[PDB]
């Protein structure tokens, strides 16, 4: 069935809203789970590249593999043990890493498609049309929509401009690549990064591989890099019905500084990214991770030192806690780019009712 | 047949024929000559004439907005796959009916937007829109008590023009300079504004000092008003505080001169964000914040 | 060069059905190009292309189904409609499009080989095939079974005509492992060669014989190869040896 309970480090006096645990190294599991799920869960447990957008694309492709591998039993019909098997997938995904919003809208789409097709049509004729529809759904709601964000941003950005960014969002990487290569402008791109993971480093590396004028910075060094900047792009994860921006780590800090230092904040988003759940602060529902990633003196990722820190359990109160998914305040961002072109953040739920 | 020339003929007219409504009426006249039966011959030539109009534009925004609504109405006509002739006759007729709707809307607003001005309130008015002044005149017709403060706006000297038009009515006034406009927000109940355009975001497209008014009022917590006729909506999203469509200067710094000729250059049109507007008034009900975007989403269906 | 219309005249009419490959989107509708009636632009409006949110529909991707409303036979202005085409007619629109696409593929080898303009070749073909016979696809199907449509109009290029017939019409490899332990075997292999060749049979090694059997409709090569295996087995059983065939 799986491994449950027994957690590393202290239970903590402050911040105990979410699960801090799970299976990293494979020990005692059911022998029916499709290996592509087992690969993705082992990926997302220690992932450096993904941030909202690519996670769902991978989740869709894994589902496409499962359906291609799916052969309907002679006794039990298509809608019999499929939905239980999918519930086993999600529960294993939940154990590894809390799901994104876009992942939820994908699952909801798939469960709608199961109910739409009745067990009466031939099995090989069924799955052949299904994967075609998923491919068209991935075309429309991701790839073609992404291209629409690209061109919407293209008109918005002025000629010869400085941009500061954060994260490892797929949409923004392609945005900047479009700016450097296809349009050919003088774009100075500054990238910022935190401590738990080097998302910005990876983005800067890819921009260097393109050949961009890149400065690489940290949160501590912000009040020096600004005093230059014209636009700030944030890697969206979810915008709520409120209009609040639930995104990655060092996001709100940047957003605040920008608002106070005149220059606006811009956020690129997808029509699949919006949710109807609501919150107002970072404490509400957080994506907590184990302090194991924050033990080492960083530099790269694996260095293995006999340093100063080591003990978490035996130490008399030493909560070295960090968060991953935080909240930006509502008024601070100004632009949102989506499937329906444009719209300010105070108009958040004009997509949810439009469906 | 020309469309820019037809718009140029309105010199001593104006006031009744509002600047966009006269351009929309000019669009309908150009449509009705060369047969609206064909959708390939006509729409493409309408698009070319709007492009020629934009190229001739020096510092106007509302003419581009008014074209969009026209286009939208034309496309919506034969959305019922109706007779290619009764749908056409309804399209040609909705030109004079469009101008007649500017009168009906003004009749609506001037009875709705007099409620905001309460018993004995000192007003600091900025800019000049036909909707805001019509509120001011038809409140005097309603026999209501209000004081007025004139802002010294500097485009083609608008403050002096506003002051003279207030004298013709019978309401006590005095000149206040836009530099000293901060020193007035204590003896002023409410601040009013007339806009050149209203943003997709919920912000405002206005004159040579309006953002400055918006911020000071936000500091003093005193209300900030925008009153207009409901046709000045563009699918425009000015991302930053100083970014707008221009044919002239976006802040130019000149070389050393002795004769003194190159000086004036400053941002003549300025944007203000959504937060600074307390209230917005049009004929499309009483609505301010996310309302503008919902209107634009409803129109564009995107 | 890819040009010239599929039909006889340049501009369409009223009620005639076409297939469009989408080029642009939004505002008006889509200034595009056709795959049924010329490569010039023919515009439609958002209303027509909706019926039944929409951004996900097509937006310059594949092909749809549209009917021509308004044609300007003076300078070049075309109007279309997507909604108007009935569900029974949609299948017929797709089949005419498939017929037009096959005609366009046929009249492209001619321009490549002899280095002559495609519009002149399209004009000389579309007079007995497209106007008199009915359509160019069914006339081509008549010509491959028994040449009767091609015999009417005289062709200036006959080498192109032979290259096109070869394209409408592939070798399948076969190896024979000869391991004879008989008194006479040379005369036997010569007899097996005279029955299989009279397609191309060559010698590489003493035990291995490499032969490529030609197929007209791809499946024809299997029946002739199986006949060749039967003929080799009949030859060597009498002399006193063994022939292994793969």
């Amino acid at each position: 069935p799986g491994i449950s309970s027994v957690i590393p480090t202290v239970l903590e006096q402050s911040f105990d809203n979410s699960s801090l645990i799970s299976v990293k190294e494979l020990l005692l599991n059911k022998d029916l789970i499709h290996p592509s799920i087992l690969l993705l869960t082992s990926h997302l447990a220690h992932y450096k590249i993904v941030g909202s957008i690519p996670r769902c694309i991978a989740m869709l492709e894994v589902f496409q593999i499962v359906i291609k591998d799916y052969q309907t039993p002679k006794g039990t019909t298509l809608s019999r043990n499929l939905t239980s098997y999918l519930s086993h997938q999600i529960d294993l995904l939940k154990k590894a890493r809390p799901l994104s919003v876009t992942m939820g809208n994908a699952i909801r789409w798939l469960k709608q498609e199961i109910s739409l097709i009745d067990p009466s049509t031939p099995d090989k004729a069924a799955k052949k049309d299904l994967c075609e529809k998923i491919g068209q759904f991935a075309k429309e709601k991701i790839e073609l929509a992404d291209q629409l964000i690209i061109d919407n941003a293209s008109t918005q950005i002025e000629e010869s401009t400085t941009i500061v960014t954060y994260g490892s969002s797929k949409v923004l990487t392609e945005l900047l690549l479009h700016n450097a290569i296809s349009l050919k402008k003088n774009i100075k791109v500054i990238v910022v990064d935190s401590r738990p993971l080097f998302e910005g480093r990876k983005m800067a590396e890819t921009l260097r591989n393109a050949g961009v004028n890149v400065m690489y910075a940290l949160i501590t060094s912000l009040d020096t890099i600004f005093n230059d900047v014209d636009y700030v792009f944030l890697g969206a994860h979810s915008i709520l019905s409120n209009g609040f921006l639930y995104s990655r780590a060092g996001t709100a800090m940047l957003a605040m500084s920008a608002k106070r230092r005149n220059i606006p904040v811009l956020v690129c988003c997808e029509s699949l990214k919006f949710s109807q759940r609501v919150q107002l602060d970072s404490v509400t529902f957080n994506e907590l991770a184990d302090p194991n990633d924050l033990v080492n003196i960083d530099y790269e990722n694996p260095v293995e030192r006999r340093g100063n820190k080591g003990a978490l359990l035996n130490q008399f109160i030493k909560e070295r806690k960090f968060e991953k998914k935080k909240l930006a305040m509502e008024n601070k961002p100004k632009g949102n780019k989506i499937g329906g072109k444009k719209g300010s953040e105070g108009e958040s739920k004009d997509a949810s009712n439009e469906e | 047949f020309n469309i820019t020339e037809t718009y140029l003929r309105f010199l001593e007219e104006d006031t009744e024929m509002t600047m966009p409504i006269a351009a929309i009426e000019a669009l309908v006249t150009l449509l009705r000559i060369k047969t609206p039966e064909t959708a390939a011959e006509m729409i493409n030539t309408i698009k070319s004439s709007t492009e020629e109009l934009i190229k001739s534009i020096p510092n106007s925004v509302s003419l581009r907005a008014g074209c969009d609504i026209f286009m939208r109405f034309v496309l919506r006509n034969l959305h019922l796959y109706g007779d290619w002739e009764n749908c056409k006759q309804h399209l040609i007729e909705n030109g004079q009916l469009f101008v007649s709707r500017a009168k009906k809307s003004r009749n609506k607003i001037a009875e709705i937007g007099v409620d905001f001005i309460a018993d004995d309130d000192i007003i600091l008015v900025h800019g000049y829109s036909r909707a805001v002044f019509s509120l001011l005149n038809h409140a005097a017709n309603k026999f209501i008590r209000f004081r007025c403060v004139v802002t010294e706006s500097r485009p083609s000297k608008q403050g002096n023009q506003l002051y003279t038009l207030l004298e013709q009515k019978g309401i006590p006034v005095t000149l206040i300079v836009d530099s000293a406009v901060g020193a007035v927000i204590d003896k002023v109940d409410k601040v009013f504004v007339g806009a050149e355009g209203v943003a997709e975001s919920g912000g405002i497209i206005n004159l040579v000092g309006t953002y400055s008014v918006g911020v000071l009022a936000h500091n003093a917590r005193k209300p900030f008003y925008v009153v207009t006729e409901s046709h000045k909506f563009v699918r425009m999203f000015p991302l930053s505080s100083d970014d707008l469509p221009m044919a002239g200067p976006p802040l130019d710094f000149t070389r050393r001169t002795d004769d003194l000729e190159d000086a004036l250059r400053g941002p003549t049109i300025d944007y203000t964000a959504q937060e600074y507007i307390t209230a917005l008034i049009t004929d499309l009900g009483v609505l301010t914040p996310s309302a503008v975007s919902e209107e634009l989403i409803k129109m564009w269906y995107d | 060069t890819s040009h010239c219309r599929f039909y006889e005249n340049k501009y369409p009419e009223i009620d005639d059905i076409v297939m469009v490959n989408v080029q642009q989107i939004a505002e008006m509708g889509a200034y595009v190009k056709l795959l049924e009636y010329d490569n010039i632009e023919g515009m439609i409006l958002l209303s027509e292309l909706s019926r039944r949110s929409i951004q996900k529909l097509i937006r310059v991707g594949k092909n749809d189904v549209a009917v021509v409303l308004r044609v300007d036979k003076e300078k070049g202005y075309i109007d279309l409609s997507k909604r108007r085409v009935s569900s029974e007619d949609i299948i017929k629109c797709e089949e005419k499009y498939q017929k037009s696409k096959t005609v366009h593929s046929i009249l492209r080898y001619c321009a490549e080989k002899f280095q002559i303009p495609l519009e002149e070749l399209y004009k000389t073909i579309a007079w007995p095939l497209s106007r008199k016979f009915g359509h160019a696809y069914e006339a081509f199907k008549l010509s491959i079974i028994d040449e009767t449509v091609w015999e009417g109009i005289e062709p200036p290029s006959k080498d192109v005509l032979d290259e096109l017939k070869n394209y409408i019409s592939v070798k399948i490899r076969a190896d024979v492992e000869v391991s004879c332990f008989s008194y006479e075997g040379i005369d036997a292999i010569k007899d097996a060669l005279k029955s299989a060749e009279d397609v191309k049979v060559k010698l590489v090694a003493a035990p291995l014989y490499v032969l490529t059997t030609q197929a007209l409709d791809k499946q024809k090569g299997i029946e002739q190869l199986e006949s060749a295996i039967e003929k080799i087995t009949e030859v060597i059983t009498k002399y006193g040896g063994v022939c292994n065939i793969t």
